[PDB]
């Protein structure tokens, strides 16, 4: 619609059942250029007023150990020192 | 030849947002000497495709600005506001060798550099705010809380798309009327004005104190406002208000943060019940209707506990006080441990089981550690069976649906299935169907193709197979199976006689070939210019392994979609022949786009080469648009031009029709929602705007809550007369509608404020309908404009399964004793009150009618039995009638079928059939049908048609040798337009257009008699006898609803004897009849319609007064209708004929007896499900058609047509096509 | 008292059985893994003993909702099983599922994720085979098992008197 | 056919002709180009 926002609220509407059943997905990642298999998986996550954290449980092959089991990580964001050198 | 594009950044921030960006879109190459091609392909393919429109460097220039709110202590970045775009165009010289980039572009003398050809295509600007002014700041803060988005809509270039039409000076005011305002350029360039721009999207803010949410929006600041009431938390919003009062608002579920407890403008209540997780289980709604409530019970009155087991949850009786229950079973798909197999593991191998993880904590196989003890040789033999014995079903869902609320004494439930794989496809569907033969689940899920009685049976439809990329690459024909359970895939696949289709895709997702049941095949070619399209008669000749037409005359005929380099298409090209072994031509068809990609305009391949030849022939078609795409002005060589100037809402404020005709809106005002409260207009010769239509809407009072009428229209007055709105149901529907038309000498002039004013521009018979639905809102009852009530029931799957009629004053007559459907819903069996029994059969491969079989159990005796023979396409190529000829054939029993031949493009080139000997020249003259008694006979005939390169019939050639009938009918058409015309009216092709006024009405029916339209192109009146001035003419006149319809036809003869004037009115569910000779009424009948016209209609002849004396009342006629719904077959109420008729393809009457000239005479539906007219011309909705000629009266609309002939009957294929009311939808 | 919503981690400190929600205050210790592990990247020992068994979403509905008493706490909506197949060597996970739990205690479940990893078996796989490619490879004589050049796979360098020798 | 040379210079007119079908000649570099082949008279005659 022309003359028109996307950032407009008109609707209570009550949702509809049925359907196709969809539950939890995953998404497995098409990686490019570093070639490593890769998963993320979602948390249940109200938005809540919509303004939530952002969490996924991250695969990535060869990450190391963690508090979500080997290969998996946190995804949470941190500022660190440089240990690489 | 490949296609190339690009696109370039040209400038970007110090934050890297994009402020000067360009789109390249290159040029085709010229004609290489080696084209590279399959060569699979028609002669005459690749020349055809180049285009100069293909050779065009378009350009096209973005520039922007943001802001960037950036301190110590803020930081947003990115926020628009501003941006303008520019195209320019070069030739295909001008594209610099190894083609465009940054550095080229950069260079002073380029391409896009200034002082070169920047045609703006437009601009936009973002208003912020604060929440505190209505004023927009100079920059955001730091919330961006956005006031308004700001359009660039005109030109001032555009405004030439009105053509004049409008005073310079009435046109600047009407678009500040219509809320658009002069501004300047955001992007100025040296020499240039202000522009027309919209505002819309205006928001008002809360405050910090709050959530900084939204309290108050709309569309422009020429509506009103909603309101949102947020939550304590300003987490949701709760209530809604407007500005006519309407508000609605809702309870949440706050586990979720979905509502679930809705209540609407009208006292109607919405319930849904969530489960865990937060899927919908239940649905209930309640309220009133007519100052009463009604409804499902409230949750605290009805007890309801859904289900949990899918069987359990089928197995259900009536009174279940619940819509829509769900009971979801995504784990179905596991395999589940079993009392027996648990009982003996129970001991002790559960537990490695269970430490291993193969069996879970409720009881289920894990799937992957189950593989892992088979592979490691651990698995326990006994879990095996768990796998084999009970084999899976996909994820599934079942929901249970009403049909009637929970007091009703009938509530079936409607049991609907969906299974999905894991990716959330469906893979199928079911429901179900009353008791019958259906196709057999085995216990391993074997589907047995042998098909036995059963009780359970379930519409198997859209089973579907894919590729793991979401192509579905198997559709299965629809079928029904005696379970519900999901049938197995592997199992399918072999029965074969389980039909269905195969998708080939390529790499990019396209379909390329897709094959069907039968074999036959569609294949599509893609080229980076054109895509070739192929049906199932152009690759006849390859399916191979002659009952058709031979399939030489399809080879190489594809159509073929040429583009340019922008996507857009520009030719269309077809290839034909009408004969087998011909050369096929080349029809294109050419489009030409504007800068915007608009189409600009549309030439047909005759007046193509004519318009090369003289220049000064226009394009069919010809658009203007605003800068967003909105058409302004149109204009058609087959419908004149017209002019249309919409608000910054959208909505048209003014019209200017092709006669010339300027019709305003009014709508309301910014203190209310914006409805549109009046029509008027006025032609050229008068001074003021007479009000049409007139709407009278609904508040918010009680009174309109407890009727459902919140909001509603409910007094529409309009050019026939005034529709009332007395009462709507609790599921949106009309329950009570009443309306009385204009006095015949009354014009629609709804002037002034006071209804007790039009109420004397009406006439006192006043007619009202009433109506009775479930819960689901099928119709239940309906009671016509005179008291005679149609009785509906529904089946367990909510199709039609009976029905009845009381008439006014009497008992009730069975119209419909029993139905059945086919898988796919379609009509399979039907048993009339007549008992007249009427099958159908479809080619299940097809899913499409092969025959129609009537016959009267009583005597079995076969009325009508025809078979339809079909192309690979669908084309209708043979219809034959195995019944024996009727009584009303002078020993004559048999009846040889009618054979059809199609050009390449699939117009007619022939038909046969029968005719009554004695029939005579078609003409709009109608014969009088033959009865029994005059033995009469039937002949053979064949027509020819001829079509020019337009699509237009110029010739029909009839020919009947038994009686040497032989009859040309010469159409002549324009050679400017397709305005066309019998011979008989001109030969002249020049004095055509004359014949017709500026909107493409015609203007002479037949020679003698004009043509009356009035200011909608609705056919007001018809001439039938024009006399001296002492004398009346005889004449027809009408008057149309609001939307069109058809309500009021009179017949006015003035012979001064026979001075008969027939009024008829067309009700719902009823046509009323009467009829007066040249002082007083000498019948009175109503005639009640039950069921559509061109489905079987059965009517009922009701008199009160006149009726025959050799008629008995309430006479009871059931047509059975034809393969597009003519009627050909009329019976009485025991089944016996009354009448017999056929028709030309075109709908010319070609055969036609009857048991009786009287009862002949109340025979009114006759083709393709519509009425004759008394002037020969048939009535379609919105049009009228001359099945003497084979073309519409009037052209449609610009716009409602696909093709370019707007006087083009269906195709040039009436044998197999039908078009409601005049004007096939869009496809698109 | 002061938020509407808690994503709460569970270590082991709490309930996971579906026959009940857990508790969103609970008391109790948390559960060590078998796979424990140290890491001195930042010059100290960081040791890491726990992992998560499930992460639950909780609502404070008393402040979301009306009508609602006695300020019990925040009430689970979803919650996600983490089951990890657990040895000291390695601790992988193996199962996501979801579930909700219903007012009246029951308990909806959704078909779960199943994860598996490969195994390390040299008890079943060890297989010895002969190589005739590494002739006269001597521990004893100047060669070793070296990567030239960038190349992923070490090659057989033999360093003599005055040459190199080299089998890429 | 569209350009007569005694009101628009014939260099001119058929600069933008052998443009489009030379290699991109711009008009300057084809009105060279076709002001070098009527000084040269590249063929049997005087063919300019």
């Amino acid at each position: 619609m022309q003359n028109s926002q996307d950032f407009s609220i008109t609707e209570l509407s009550l949702p509809k059942g049925g359907g196709a059943i969809t539950g939890m997905g995953e998404a497995l990642t098409p990686t490019g250029p570093d070639g490593m298999a890769a998963l993320s998986l979602p948390l249940p996550i109200s938005a809540g007023r919509g303004y939530a954290p952002a969490f996924t449980l991250n695969y990535n092959s060869g990450a190391g150990n963690s508090p979500f089991g080997l290969g998996w990580d946190c995804n949470v964001m941190t500022i660190r020192r440089r240990t690489h050198f | 030849d490949p296609q190339c594009s690009q696109n370039i950044t040209l400038s970007s921030d110090r934050f890297g947002q994009p402020l000067k960006q360009l789109s390249v879109q290159y040029p085709r190459r010229q004609q290489p000497a080696i084209n590279l091609y399959p060569d699979t392909l028609p002669d005459k393919l690749l020349a055809n495709s180049y285009d100069d429109q293909q050779r065009q460097l378009r350009l096209t220039y973005q520039q922007s600005s943001w802001h960037h709110l950036t301190n110590n202590t803020v930081r947003v970045l990115g926020l628009p506001d501003s941006t303008r775009s520019d195209i320019f165009t070069y030739g295909a010289e001008n594209v610099p060798a190894g083609g465009l980039n940054l550095e080229l572009l950069s260079d002073k003398n380029s391409l896009i550099a200034d002082d070169k050809p920047r045609e703006y295509l437009g601009q936009q600007k973002t208003a912020y705010t604060d929440g505190q002014n209505t004023t927009p700041l100079q920059t955001p803060t730091r919330q961006a809380l956005i006031a308004f988005t700001e359009t660039t809509v005109f030109n001032q270039s555009t405004l030439s798309a009105f053509n004049g039409s409008i005073p310079s000076d009435k046109l600047s005011t009407t678009l500040e009327q219509a809320g658009y305002q002069q501004t300047n350029y955001l992007f100025p360039r040296t020499g240039e004005d202000k522009v027309w721009v919209a505002h819309h999207g205006y928001t008002d803010y809360g405050t910090a104190a709050q959530f900084w949410r939204p309290q108050k929006q709309s569309n422009t600041q020429l509506t009103g406002k909603i309101t949102l009431i947020w939550d304590a938390n300003y987490c949701v919003v709760v209530q809604t208000r407007d500005a006519a009062g309407l508000t609605t608002s809702a309870k949440y579920d706050w586990r979720f943060l979905t509502p679930v407890q809705l209540t609407d403008i009208n006292d109607n209540q919405h319930l849904i019940t969530l489960d865990a997780l937060g899927r919908p289980i239940t649905l209930r709604f309640w309220g009133t209707e007519n100052g009463k409530m009604t409804g499902y019970s409230s949750p605290e009155k009805a007890s309801f506990s859904p289900p949990s087991d899918v069987n359990a949850a089928i197995e259900l009786k009536k009174p279940l006080p619940v819509a829509q229950c769900q009971v979801y079973a995504p784990e179905s798909w596991m395999p589940v441990l079993s009392q027996k197999t648990f009982n003996r593991l129970a001991e002790q191998d559960w537990q490695k089981l269970y430490n291993a993880r193969i069996i879970t904590e409720d009881g289920r196989i894990c799937t992957l550690a189950y593989r892992r003890w088979v592979q490691s040789q651990k698995a326990i033999p006994q879990l095996i069976s768990l796998l084999n014995n009970g084999p899976r079903l996909p994820p599934h869902s079942l929901t249970l649906t009403t049909d009637r609320y929970d007091h009703d004494p009938e509530q079936q439930i409607r049991q609907q299935v969906v299974f999905s794989d894991g990716f959330g496809r469906l893979l199928q569907a079911a429901a179900r169907h009353e008791a019958g033969m259906a196709r057999q689940r085995n216990e391993d899920g074997s589907l047995i193709i042998n098909v036995q009685h059963t009780e359970n049976r379930w519409a198997v439809t859209g089973r579907t197979e894919y590729d793991n990329k979401g192509q579905p690459i198997r559709t299965y024909q629809p079928y029904f199976l005696n379970d519900w359970r999901y049938v197995s895939n592997d199992s399918a696949r072999q029965e074969k006689e389980a039909y269905a289709d195969t998708h080939v895709y390529d790499p990019i997702g396209r379909e390329i070939k897709v094959i069907t049941a039968k074999g036959w095949f569609r294949r599509t070619l893609f080229t980076p210019w054109f895509t070739v399209n192929e049906d199932e008669n152009d690759t006849a000749a390859e399916v191979k392994k002659m009952k058709n037409i031979d399939p030489k005359l399809y080879q190489k005929t594809p159509t073929v979609s040429v583009y340019d380099n922008r996507g857009l298409i520009i030719r269309n090209i077809d290839f034909h022949r009408t004969t087998a072994n011909g050369d096929p031509d080349t029809r294109i068809t050419r489009h030409q786009y504007d800068i915007h990609g608009h189409l600009n305009q549309s030439i047909d391949p005759r007046l193509y080469e004519a318009k090369q030849t003289n220049n000064t022939i226009k394009p069919n078609f010809l658009w203007q648009y605003d800068l967003t795409g909105n058409p302004l002005c149109t204009e058609s060589i087959d419908a004149g031009r017209t002019v249309t100037l919409n608000d910054i809402e959208g909505r048209p404020l003014l019209t200017v029709t092709a006669t010339g005709v300027i019709q305003t809106r009014q709508y309301e005002t910014s203190s209310l929602p914006g409805r549109l409260l009046s029509v008027a207009e006025q032609t050229p010769e008068e001074k003021t705007s007479r009000i049409t239509e007139r709407l009278i809407w609904a508040g918010n009072t009680e009174a309109e809550k407890d009727h459902n009428l919140a909001g509603q229209c409910v007094r529409h007055y309009d050019t026939a007369g005034v529709t009332r709105l007395e009462s709507l149901s609790l599921t949106g529907t009309v329950l009570s509608q009443s309306s009385q038309l204009l006095i015949d000498t009354q014009e629609a002039n709804w002037t002034g404020d006071n209804e007790t004013v039009w109420q004397n521009m009406l006439a006192d018979d006043i007619y009202t309908t009433l109506s009775t639905f479930d819960a689901t809102g099928a119709l239940l009852t309906q009671t016509d404009a005179k008291g005679n009530i149609q009785r509906l029931a529904y089946d367990v799957a909510g199709q039609l399964n009976g029905s009845w009629l009381t008439l006014k004053g009497q008992t009730e007559q069975v119209i419909i004793k029993s139905l059945t459907y086919s898988a796919a819903g379609q009509k399979l069996r039907e048993e009339h009150g007549n008992d007249v029994i009427t099958e159908y059969s479809y080619e299940p491969e097809t899913q499409r009618l092969i025959g129609i079989k009537t016959r009267r159990p009583s005597d079995t005796k076969v009325l009508q039995d025809l078979r339809y023979e079909y192309d690979p396409v669908g084309n209708v190529i043979s219809i034959r009638n195995d019944a024996e000829a009727t009584r009303f054939w002078h020993n004559q029993k048999v009846m040889p079928e009618n054979t059809y031949t199609y050009d390449s493009l699939y117009q007619l080139i022939s038909a046969t059939g029968r005719e009554m000997a004695n029939i005579g020249q078609q003409s709009h003259q109608f014969p009088s049908p033959a009865l029994p008694s005059d033995n009469n006979t039937y002949t053979n005939y064949t027509r020819t048609y001829t079509y020019d390169r337009g699509g237009n019939l110029t010739k029909i050639q009839h020919s009947s040798p038994a009686t040497q009938n032989n009859y040309t009918t010469n159409i002549t058409v324009s050679n400017r337009s397709n305005r066309a015309v019998l011979s008989t009216l001109t030969e002249d092709p020049a004095q055509v257009d004359a014949l017709f006024d500026a909107g493409g009405h015609q203007n002479t029916l037949i020679s003698g008699q004009n043509l009356n339209w009035n200011t909608r192109g609705e056919l007001q009146q018809v001439t039938l006898v024009k006399r001296d001035k002492g004398a009346n003419d005889d004449r027809e006149w009408y008057r149309y609803s609001g939307d069109g319809r058809r309500m009021l036809k009179i017949n006015e003869q003035q012979a001064s004897n026979n001075a008969q004037t027939q009024r008829v009115t067309y009700l719902p569910n009823l046509e009323l009849r009467l009829t007066q000779n040249s002082t007083a009424t000498t019948e009175d009948l109503q005639v009640i319609t039950v069921g559509e016209a061109g489905r079987a209609q059965v009517r009922v002849l009701h008199w009160e007064s006149g009726k025959p004396e050799d008629i008995d009342n309430n006479q009871l006629r059931y047509s059975y209708d034809n393969l597009i719904g003519s009627s050909q077959l009329e019976l009485d109420s025991e089944g016996q004929i009354i009448s017999e008729e056929e028709y030309y393809p075109y709908g010319g009457t070609a055969l036609w007896a009857a048991r009786n000239q009287t009862e002949a005479s109340y025979k009114t539906i006759r083709y393709s499900g519509k009425e004759r007219d008394a002037t020969g011309l048939y009535y379609y909705g919105y049009r009228y058609y001359q099945p003497w000629i084979g073309r519409w009266l009037s052209s449609a609309p610009a716009g409602t047509i696909d093709g370019l002939n707007l006087y083009r009957m269906v195709r040039n294929n009436p044998v197999t096509l039908l078009d409601p009311d005049g004007l096939m939808p869009t496809i698109a | 008292a002061d938020w509407l919503f808690y994503l709460v981690f569970d270590y082991g400190e709490r309930s996971n059985n579906l026959k009940t929600p857990p508790a969103f205050s609970t008391t109790g210790s948390w559960l060590c893994r078998q796979d424990r592990f140290s890491r001195y990247e930042y010059g100290f020992e960081i040791r890491t003993r726990r992992l998560c068994r499930q992460v639950l979403m909780y609502h404070h509905l008393q402040a979301l909702d009306s009508k609602i008493t006695e300020h019990n706490g925040p009430t689970l909506v979803s919650r996600l099983i983490l089951n990890y197949d657990e040895s000291a060597i390695a601790s992988t996970l193996v199962f996501v599922r979801r579930v909700g739990h219903e007012q009246d205690g029951n308990v909806v479940t959704l078909p779960p994720l199943e994860l598996a990893y490969q195994d390390f078996s040299p008890r079943h796989h060890a297989h010895w085979q002969p190589m005739d490619v590494l002739a006269n490879f001597n521990a004893i004589q100047r060669w070793q098992l070296v990567d030239l050049k960038g190349e992923g796979l070490p090659g057989l360098l033999y360093q003599d008197k005055g040459a190199w020798w080299y089998r890429s | 056919q569209g350009f007569d040379k005694d009101k628009a210079d014939l260099l001119h007119v058929m600069a933008p002709y052998i443009a489009a079908t030379l290699q991109l000649s711009s008009e300057n570099v084809a009105h060279s180009v076709l002001l070098w082949a009527d000084k040269l008279q590249p063929g049997d005659g005087a063919m300019t």
